[PDB]
RNA sequence: GCCCUUGAAAAUCCGGGGGAGAGGGUGUAAAUCUCGCGCCGGGCCGUACCCAUAUCCGCAGCAGGUCUCCAAGGUGAACAG
RNA sequence: AGUGCGGUAACGCGACCGAUCCCGGAGAAGCCGGCGGGAGCCCCGGGGAGAGUUCUCUUUUCUUUGUGAAGGGCAGGGCGC
RNA sequence: AGGGCGAAGCCAGAGGAAACUCUGGUGGAGGUCCGUAGCGGUCCUGACGUGCAAAUCGGUCGUCCGACCUGGGUAUAGGGG
C-alpha cells in the first residue's frame, strides 16, 4: 500500500503539497514523483501528467480522492497534488 | 426649554424607572450593544497582535 | 438539546400543523439545509439550489440530485445496475 | 425642512422614476432623476461568476459612444472571457490535440502490426 | 467646460476659426481667461497680475476681449 | 340548472395552463444520420428549474453536423447528472446514464426515462420526477421491445425508440408534507388554477349533482357510468371496485 | 435566510472567434467599433388648472368613494396620541 | 520591413483595417433579514449679518449662513483579479 | 411604523472515561403575538332612519410578511360566465 510508504516520506523525506509548488517543483527538475489525487480536475491532472513526461518524473495516480490524500499526508486539510522531491529512507519511489 | 432639559437628562435626570415607556431592548437595542463590544475588543485585540505584544496563537 | 429537547430544526412551525407532521418534516428539513460535499472539489459545499438541483458554491458544478437529498437511494442502485450491465454487454 | 415634488408627470416611484437630492446654486434642494446602474459584462466561460476587469460598467445603449479600449482589454478572448478561462482553454485546447496526436500514432502502429 | 495650463495652448485655442468672445474676469488672485469656442468654454487660470496684462495684448486679430464687470 | 365547475375547465379561459416562466418544452434530440447510426455528443451547459415541473432540466448543447451551429436542447436531467458533463446520443451510445440510447440497443433490467412512446416522438413516457421505465424484453423480428411504465403496465414498444438512460430527478419530492394552505396554493399558482378545491357535497343542486339536501349527503351512489353524459360524470367514474 | 413559489419578453447596444477581402509601394495609401477638434439637422401630438370635506364618480359645493411622491421640533419604543 | 505600442501578470495607453458566418454579453429580474459606505434632514459647539426679549436675569433666544449637468483630479467603498 | 416571543446554525466555559450533557452568549426562524398605515367590519341590536349617505357616522372591534393590500393592462357573457 502506497499511504505507509508516504507517512514514511511525510515523517523523513523532503517533498511539496499543492499544484502551484508542486509544477514549480518540477519545472525545477528536482520533483522525483507526483502524486494526484482522482478527484482532481481532468485539466489539471493532464498538464501536470505532460509535464512530468517533459521532466521524465513519475505520476502515481492515489487510490483516493483529495480528502483522503491529504488525510494520507498526515495534514487536516486536503491535498490534490503532492510531490515527493527526496524520500527520506521509504521505497515510495521503487 | 429643550435643550436645557436635554443637558438634565445628560447628567442623569428625568430618566428613572417611572419616565422609560420602552422596553429596555428597544432603548439600547441588546445588538447593538453586543456590535460595539465585539468592534472594540477585537479592534483591542489586533492592536495588540500588531504592536508584537500579543503572539499568533494567543491572539486566536 | 440546548434549546430543546426534541423539535430542533422544526421549532420554527410552533404548535401547528400536528406532532407526527413535523416529526415527518424534521428528517426532510434537515437533510434539504444539509451542506454536503462536492465530490468533485471535495469542499462541503454542495447545497440545495431548488428541488432536484445541487450547486457547489466553489466548484460551481450543478448536479441533478434528489428532491431532498444530494443522492436518492433509487438513483444510486440504478446507477451500480448500469455500471454492471455495460459491463455484460460490452466485456 | 423643504420638501420636495418630482420633476416630472410620473407620480409612482419606479425603476424609471429614481432620484437624488441636489442643492443648486440656487441654494435649493431639487430633484435630479438619476440613470440606471449598468453592469459590467459576465464572462463567456459561463462558471466564473465574477463579472469581466478593465470593462466600464455602464447601459448597455451607451457602449455605442465609448471608445473600444474602455469596452475591452488587450487579450484574445479579450473583454469577452475571463483570463483564467483563457489559459485553461489554451492549454486544454493544446493538450487535447497533443493526446489526439497520440492516439493517432497508436492507430498508425496497430495498421503497420496488423 | 475645459481648464487650459499652458498659456500657449490658450493662444492656440483663441486663434481658431470657431472662436469668439475672449472675456477676461480679474478675481483677485486669480485673473481668468474664458474664450467660448463652438463646442467648449475653454478657461485658463493665470495666476500672475503682470502676466495677465502681458497676455491681455497678445490676443490677436480683433476679438471681443470682453472683459468683465 | 348550471354548467358545473368541471365542464367548465374544457373551455379553457380561466383554467388554462400558467406558462410565463416555464423554460420550454423538455424533449429528446430529434433523430438524424448522426443519433440512427453512430452517436452525437453533446455537453451540458446548465441544470435549470422548470416552474410547475418536480424534475429538473438540463440545457444541453450540441453542433449541428450540417451547418456551423451550436444548437441546444432542453432533456429533462436524468439522476446524477451534471454540468461539465458530456451527454452522448445515439444508436452506438454508450450505455452509461443520461445517455439517451434506442431501446432495442439496452439490454434488459436497463432503467430507463423520458422514453419514446412512438418512434421520433421526442419522449413521451416516465419523465415526471422519481420516474422510470424499465425494459423488460426485446422480439428481434418485429423490432418490438416490451416495457414495464411506472403505472405497472407493460407496454409494447418499438425497439427503435430512444429513451435515456437512468431515472428522472428530484426523486421522493411527494414524502415531504405540503402543512401550509399557503404553501399549496403556492404550488398550483405555478401551474394552473385548479387549488382550493370545493365539495359538491357544499354545493347547492344546481352547480352539482351531488348538491343540495338538508344534509351534506350525496343522496344517489357516487359511483357512475362512463357512458354518462358530461355534468352527471362525477365522484367515482367507472369504478371498478370503490372501498378500502 | 425562504421556496413541491426559483421570481418577463423583445426592440436596441456592445464584446469576442474567425479571416473572405482591401491598401500603397519607400512617401504615401487604403484604414480609423476614431482620437481630438469643425459644419448642418432633429418633424408630428400632449403641455392651462383641479386632483378633492367646492373643478372627478355617487341626480348636488353630499360625512361616501377614488392610484402615488415629499414629509421639520418636543415627549415617547414609535409614521401612536 | 512597416494593418500601433507598454507591462512577469491582473491589465494599460487617444486612435489602432476587415465581410457573410459563428459565440457571448448587456437590455434582464423574487421576497426577507443583517451589517457597512455615501448623501438630504435633524442635533451639538462656535464665528458673522439681521431679530425678538430686556421690571430682574440671559456673551440671549429666532432667522439666515450656496454652488446644476458634463468633464478632469482625488478620497471613500468593493473585487469570486 | 415600533415592540414581544427567541427555532435551526455558531462560540466559549464546565462536566463526562466515552456517548454526549449542562451553563452563559450569539443568531434571528415563523401562513408567530402585540400594534400603526393599509385591508376589513364583531358588538353597542349606539347615532342616523322624509339621512350627510338608495347602507353613511361614532366608539368598540378582527387582521396587519401572507392563501397580504392595491393601480393600470388582459381573459371569461346570459341557461352563459
Ligand atoms: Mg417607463
Ligand atoms: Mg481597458
Ligand atoms: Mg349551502
Ligand atoms: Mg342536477
Ligand atoms: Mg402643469
Ligand atoms: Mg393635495
Ligand atoms: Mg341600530
Ligand atoms: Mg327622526
Ligand atoms: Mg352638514
Ligand atoms: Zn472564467
Amino acid at each position: 500500500s502506497i499511504n505507509s510508504r508516504l507517512q514514511l516520506v511525510m515523517k523523513s523525506g523532503k517533498y511539496v503539497l499543492g499544484y502551484k509548488q508542486t509544477l514549480k517543483m518540477i519545472r525545477q527538475g528536482k520533483a522525483k514523483l507526483v502524486i494526484l489525487a482522482n478527484n482532481c480536475p481532468a485539466l489539471r491532472k493532464s498538464e501536470i501528467e505532460y509535464y512530468a513526461m517533459l521532466a521524465k518524473t513519475g505520476v502515481h495516480h492515489y487510490s483516493g480522492n483529495n480528502i483522503e490524500l491529504g488525510t494520507a499526508c498526515g495534514k487536516y486539510y486536503r491535498v490534490c497534488t503532492l510531490a515527493i522531491i527526496d524520500p527520506g529512507d521509504s521505497d515510495i519511489i521503487r | 426649554r429643550c435643550r436645557k432639559n436635554t443637558l438634565a437628562r445628560r447628567k442623569g435626570r428625568h430618566m428613572g424607572i417611572g419616565k422609560r415607556k420602552g422596553t429596555a431592548n428597544a432603548r439600547m437595542p441588546e445588538k447593538v450593544t453586543w456590535m460595539r463590544r465585539m468592534r472594540i475588543l477585537r479592534r483591542l485585540l489586533r492592536r495588540y497582535r500588531e504592536s508584537k505584544k500579543i503572539d499568533r496563537h494567543m491572539y486566536h | 438539546a440546548k434549546r430543546t429537547k426534541k423539535v430542533g430544526i422544526v421549532g420554527k412551525y410552533g404548535t401547528r400543523y400536528g406532532a407526527s407532521l413535523r416529526k415527518m418534516v424534521k428528517k426532510i428539513e434537515i437533510s434539504q439545509h444539509a451542506k454536503y460535499t462536492c465530490s468533485f472539489c471535495g469542499k462541503t459545499k454542495m447545497k440545495r439550489r431548488a428541488v432536484g438541483i445541487w450547486h457547489c458554491g466553489s466548484c460551481m458544478k450543478t448536479v441533478a440530485g434528489g428532491a431532498w437529498t444530494y443522492n436518492t437511494t433509487s438513483a444510486v442502485t440504478v446507477k451500480s445496475a448500469i455500471r454492471r450491465l455495460k459491463e455484460l454487454k460490452d466485456q | 425642512v423643504q420638501r420636495l415634488t418630482y420633476r416630472r408627470r410620473l407620480s409612482y416611484n419606479t425603476a424609471s422614476n429614481k432620484t437624488r437630492l441636489s442643492r443648486t446654486p440656487g441654494n435649493r434642494i431639487v430633484y435630479l432623476y438619476t440613470k440606471k446602474v449598468g453592469k459590467a459584462p459576465k464572462s463567456a466561460c459561463g462558471v466564473c461568476p465574477g463579472r469581466l476587469r478593465g470593462v466600464r460598467a455602464v447601459r448597455p445603449k451607451v457602449l455605442m459612444r465609448l471608445s473600444k479600449t474602455k469596452k475591452h482589454v488587450s487579450r484574445a478572448y479579450g473583454g469577452s472571457m475571463c483570463a483564467k478561462c483563457v489559459r485553461d482553454r489554451i492549454k486544454r485546447a493544446f493538450l487535447i490535440e497533443e493526446q489526439k496526436i497520440v492516439v493517432k500514432v497508436l492507430k498508425a502502429q496497430a495498421q503497420s502490426q496488423k | 467646460p475645459r481648464k487650459i495650463e499652458e498659456i500657449k495652448d490658450f493662444l492656440l485655442t483663441a486663434r481658431r476659426k470657431d472662436a469668439k468672445s475672449v472675456k477676461i474676469k480679474k478675481n483677485k488672485d486669480n485673473v481668468k481667461f474664458k474664450v467660448r469656442c463652438s463646442r467648449y468654454l475653454y478657461t485658463l487660470v493665470i495666476t500672475d497680475k503682470e502676466k495677465a496684462e502681458k497676455l491681455k495684448q497678445s490676443l490677436p486679430p480683433g476679438l471681443a476681449v470682453k472683459e468683465l464687470k | 340548472g348550471r354548467v358545473i365547475r368541471g365542464q367548465r375547465k374544457g373551455a379553457g379561459s380561466v383554467f388554462r395552463a400558467h406558462v410565463k416562466h416555464r423554460k420550454g418544452a423538455a424533449r429528446l434530440r430529434a433523430v438524424d444520420f448522426a443519433e440512427r447510426h453512430g452517436y452525437i455528443k453533446g455537453i451540458v451547459k446548465d441544470i435549470i428549474h422548470d416552474p410547475g415541473r418536480g424534475a429538473p432540466l438540463a440545457k444541453v448543447v450540441f453542433r449541428d453536423p450540417y451547418r456551423f451551429k451550436k444548437r441546444t436542447e432542453l432533456f429533462i436531467a436524468a439522476e446524477g447528472i451534471h454540468t461539465g458533463q458530456f451527454v452522448y446520443c445515439g444508436k452506438k451510445a454508450q450505455l452509461n446514464i443520461g445517455n439517451v440510447l434506442p431501446v432495442g440497443t439496452m439490454p434488459e433490467g436497463t432503467i430507463v426515462c423520458c422514453l419514446e412512446e412512438k418512434p421520433g416522438d421526442r419522449g413521451k413516457l416516465a419523465r415526471a420526477s422519481g420516474n422510470y421505465a424499465t425494459v423488460i424484453s426485446h422480439n428481434p423480428e418485429t423490432k418490438k421491445t416490451r416495457v414495464k411504465l411506472p403505472s405497472g403496465s407493460k407496454k409494447v414498444i418499438s425497439s427503435a425508440n430512444r429513451a435515456v438512460v437512468g431515472v428522472v430527478a428530484g426523486g421522493g419530492r411527494i414524502d415531504k408534507p405540503i402543512l401550509k394552505a399557503g404553501r399549496a396554493y403556492h404550488k398550483y399558482k405555478a401551474k394552473r388554477n385548479c387549488w382550493p378545491r370545493v365539495r359538491g357535497v357544499a354545493m347547492n343542486p344546481v352547480e352539482h349533482p351531488f348538491g343540495g339536501g338538508n344534509h351534506q349527503h350525496i343522496g344517489k351512489p357516487s359511483t357512475i357510468r362512463r357512458d354518462a353524459p358530461a355534468g352527471r360524470k362525477v365522484g367515482l367514474i367507472a369504478a371498478r371496485r370503490t372501498g378500502r
